[PDB]
RNA sequence: AAGUCUGGGCUAAGUGGUAAAGGAUGUGGCGCCGCGAAGACAGCCAGGAGGUUGGCUUAGAAGCAGCCAUCCUUUAAAGAG
């Protein structure tokens, strides 16, 4: 009860891995955007993360049980969290959010953000990279 | 590993009295002592399918004694397929006789062809100590063709253990 | 019969029995012959007479220039 | 999982009066009562209306989800109101109206010409789109039901009176 | 993977591939065909894709030496 | 409409009502429905 | 079909069904039976139509074992006779099956592929029965 | 002739008050697994994509005629269907 304990660990071993981890909707894109994003917030930083996409539940789980903040910006939708400090960005974030908000009708938008380790916010996080 | 089941003693309540109330008349003995006693139908079947006459069982008595046993006979009622007594063989320190579960560590080269590997033992008899009682006894199947097989003297055999067959017994 | 890059013209019915009209192409019409005598045990016949010729579609039009 | 403890809205501004078996609903668009087994309970709150049942035997359960449904439909009724629209399709296949009357061509001898109920309007807004119009919602369903019944869809042509919506499925002539 | 029929001993495959081998490949010779068609795929590697040449491999039956 | 003393699912789609007494089998497939009897 | 390849004696006294089975009650093979719930005389041809439905069902894959075996020799008079005159002749062979004896029994061969493959041997069968699977039960037998 | 007697329960067929294999979301009651507030089941808004028509075939079969093979990829996820 169950094997999704096994992914708790994976969004808390990973998120044992930063302090500007920020979080967007991705999900309205085809599979051709999708690998758009993908390897574009892998051009826009270091490893592998654009975002991990996983559970809003469990994702709050792990916000909350390493006591980062909570990141309550909305945990409501869709929600894949960019992990933007397990790659190496900064003003990466524009690297994101004007690529989204380029193709299709917007395409990425966000909604949470810690800035180092305290919260960023809403538009201020699309003009914290413009 | 080792079971617990609770069992409760008996004089003269009718068994199909018993068996109407849910638990199953039965009896344990062994060199030493023979009592009639009862356990509980569905708590008895849980252990049992897991059990089976391989592993111990020991059994909780009322008294607050503790026997280590093993199951050494289940009677069915052939019409119903269901249990109406069993047989407790009370284990001491003493060698015993029982069956050990054969576990083939392997995979067959005449099955993946066209075949069915029918494996004739499930276990083996075997004279050993209570205190020496195995699990598993390995058995080697890398090659087996439709149809050789092997006859249980080819047994590793663990430290403790005394086959109690013929050894030109096939398995 | 449409497996032989055939088009059904109709069909009606005769000794009862029942015949069948189509355009197959002459070159896919050998073993029909025999293959005709395999589905009907023996029982059905066939008849064949040039009509016209037409392009091939150009997966052969352009193998067949070999 | 549930119909019967789902609470209706009720728009300002449509009146739900209660009485033993029988709640009236009255909107702007007229007025309907609507018969209800005497062992649920109706509940009347602010902008809203529940039902509720008094244990949960099957019987009970049934009539539960059934009652909240024919009254949510007759509070919509009287406010929003209830069409269906019918398709026809084909050749020589058109529909007009005559007066509050609809007139059907549709490949017979004669042309079929349908009254309405008390109830229900139509209107022909193209000769080949009719539409059945009302508060009582089955009874829409059902005049809606008829029409199409004259000539109903081909099992082998895209020829018939048809749903809006109804999906084409045909078989091969031949 | 049109490339692979240039470098194993084979114009066709292997029939029923698994078993049966008509020809092979190395390691070090499914990376380099990894290498020609590596500006197609996806994942940017190269022991990523070659395991994709690893399995177009017994989609035809050519064993990959290791 | 089959009408048989076995009346059962033919396929994922059916669908095995009751009505007024009796057991039906009913289904986007025409051929599939099924009275018992 | 099944018959003795010889018998001591051609005809046989109808004799009785009454009781469960003398034995053959457990699994012994197989992983999956199929247990008899009421008696009869289940017939060579009748037990054959169920091995063959079973080995159609498998591909020819799988192993079947066949429990029963019919020893006892059904007779019947010619059609229209009268009473008297003597036994009728031997017109084939019966199994007597009671109830909690296990038919037949299936091995290697998937859960799915027992289940269905008894179920429709079952449908041969002019008795009720149940299919089993091997316990712990048959194996302290 | 004598209880429209008392208490608990079931049945909705007039079963009771004519029968079998077998069929069945009839009903009520047990038992055992599976999933579930780290959000299940039901609906519904996404996505279900790459190497790739997979190879061999056939006139063309490009996930889906048919023999085969069934690996990996970016993935939250996506069958060489
Ligand atoms: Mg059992
Ligand atoms: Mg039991
Ligand atoms: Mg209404
Ligand atoms: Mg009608
Ligand atoms: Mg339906
Ligand atoms: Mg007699
Ligand atoms: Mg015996
Ligand atoms: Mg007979
Ligand atoms: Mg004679
Ligand atoms: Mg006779
Ligand atoms: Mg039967
Ligand atoms: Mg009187
Ligand atoms: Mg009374
Ligand atoms: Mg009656
Ligand atoms: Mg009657
Ligand atoms: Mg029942
Ligand atoms: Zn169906």
């Amino acid at each position: 009860k169950r094997n999704v304990e096994l992914l708790a660990t994976l969004k808390e071993n990973l998120e044992r891995a930063q302090g500007s981890f920020f979080l967007v909707n991705y999900q309205g894109l085809p599979a051709k955007e999708t690998h758009a994003l993908r390897q574009a917030l892998k051009q826009n930083g270091a490893r592998l993360f654009v975002a991990k996409n996983t559970l809003i539940r469990l994702a709050l789980k792990e916000l909350g049980l390493p006591e980062l903040d909570g990141l309550q910006g909305p945990s409501a939708v869709v929600f894949y969290e960019d992990p933007v400090a397990a790659a190496k960005t900064l003003v990466q974030f524009a690297k994101s959010n004007p690529k989204g908000i380029p193709q299709v009708k917007s395409g990425l938008l966000q909604g949470q953000i810690l800035t180092a380790k305290d919260v960023e916010a809403l538009a201020e996080l699309p003009t914290m990279d413009e | 590993m080792e079971y617990r089941l609770k069992a409760y003693y008996r004089e003269g309540e009718k068994p199909s009295a018993l068996r109407r109330a849910g638990k199953l008349p039965g009896v344990m003995y062994n060199r030493h002592l023979n009592r009639k006693v009862y356990v509980d139908l569905v708590e008895f079947d849980k252990v049992f399918r897991q059990a089976s006459i391989h592993h111990v069982i020991v059994l909780e008595l009322p008294d607050g004694q503790s026997l280590p046993t093993l199951v050494r006979q289940v009677n069915l009622d052939k019409r119903r397929r269901r249990p109406e007594h069993v047989d407790f063989f009370v284990l001491s320190d003493e060698p015993v006789e029982m069956y050990v579960p054969l576990r083939f560590v392997g995979t067959p080269a005449g099955v993946r062809a066209g075949g069915v590997l029918q494996e004739i033992h499930r276990d083996i008899l075997v004279k050993v100590s209570p205190r020496n009682i195995p699990e598993f006894i390995e058995v080697d199947v890398s090659g087996l063709e439709i149809g050789d097989s092997l006859h249980a003297s080819d047994l590793k055999l663990p430290p403790g253990v005394e086959l109690a067959v013929s050894p030109e017994e096939t398995i | 019969l449409n497996a032989r890059r055939g088009q059904i013209l109709g069909m009606e019915p005769r000794g009862n029995a029942q015949v069948i009209r189509a355009f197959v192409p002459l070159a896919e019409m050998f073993g029909y012959a025999t293959d005709l005598r395999s589905k009907t045990q023996g029982r059905g016949s066939f008849v064949m007479f040039f009509d016209h010729y037409q392009e091939v579609p150009k997966q052969v039009q352009e193998k067949l220039i070999k | 999982s549930r119909i019967g403890r789902l609470p209706i809205p009720v728009p300002k501004g449509v009146s739900v009066e209660v009485a033993p078996g029988r709640v009236k609903v009255k909107g702007p668009k007229g007025e309907l009562e609507v018969p209800v087994s005497p062992e649920m309970r109706v509940v009347v709150e602010e902008g809203v209306v529940r039902v509720e049942r008094p244990s949960d035997e099957r019987r009970h359960k049934s009539l539960h989800g059934l009652t909240r449904t024919l009254i949510a439909n007759a509070v919509k009724g009287v406010s929003e109101g209830y069409s269906k629209e019918l398709l026809i399709k084909g050749i020589g296949y058109r529909a007009r109206l005559v007066g509050r009357a609809l007139e059907l061509t549709v490949g017979f001898s004669h042309p079929v010409v349908v009254e309405p109920p008390e109830g229900i309007t139509f209107e022909v807004p193209e000769p080949t789109r009719v539409r059945v119009s009302g508060i009582d919602k089955q009874k829409v369903g059902q005049v809606a039901a008829n029409i199409r019944a004259i000539r109903k869809p081909s099992a082998y042509h895209e020829k018939g009176i048809y749903y809006a919506g109804e999906p084409v499925r045909l078989k091969p002539g031949k | 993977s049109y490339l692979i029929r240039k470098a194993a001993g084979l114009e066709k495959g292997a029939h029923k591939p698994g078993r049966e081998k008509v020809g092979r490949i190395t390691w070090e010779q499914v990376l380099e065909i990894a290498k020609q068609k590596m500006p197609d795929l996806n994942t940017t590697d190269l022991e990523a894709a070659a395991r994709m040449i690893a399995g177009s491999a017994r989609s035809m039956g050519v064993e990959v030496v290791g | 409409m089959k009408v048989r003393a076995s009346v059962k699912r033919i396929c994922d789609k059916c669908k095995v009502i009751r009505r007024h007494g009796r057991v039906y089998v009913i289904c986007e497939n025409p051929k599939h429905k099924q009275r018992q009897g | 079909m099944l018959m003795p390849r010889r018998m001591k004696y051609r005809k046989q006294q109808r004799g009785r069904l009454k009781g469960a089975t003398k034995g053959g009650d457990y699994v012994a093979f197989g992983d999956y039976g199929l247990v008899a719930l009421e008696p009869a005389w289940i017939t060579a041809q009748q037990i054959e139509a169920a091995r063959v439905a079973m080995v159609r069902h498998f591909r020819r894959g799988g192993k079947i074992f066949i429990r029963i075996f019919p020893d006892k020799p059904y007779t019947k008079k010619p059609l229209e006779v009268r009473m008297g005159k003597g036994k009728g002749n031997v017109e084939g062979y019966v199994a007597v099956v009671k109830p909690g004896r296990v038919m037949f029994e299936v091995a290697g061969v998937t859960e799915e592929q027992a289940m269905e493959a008894l179920r429709i041997a079952g449908h041969k069968l002019p008795i009720k029965t149940k299919i089993v699977r091997r316990d712990a039960y048959d194996e302290a037998q």
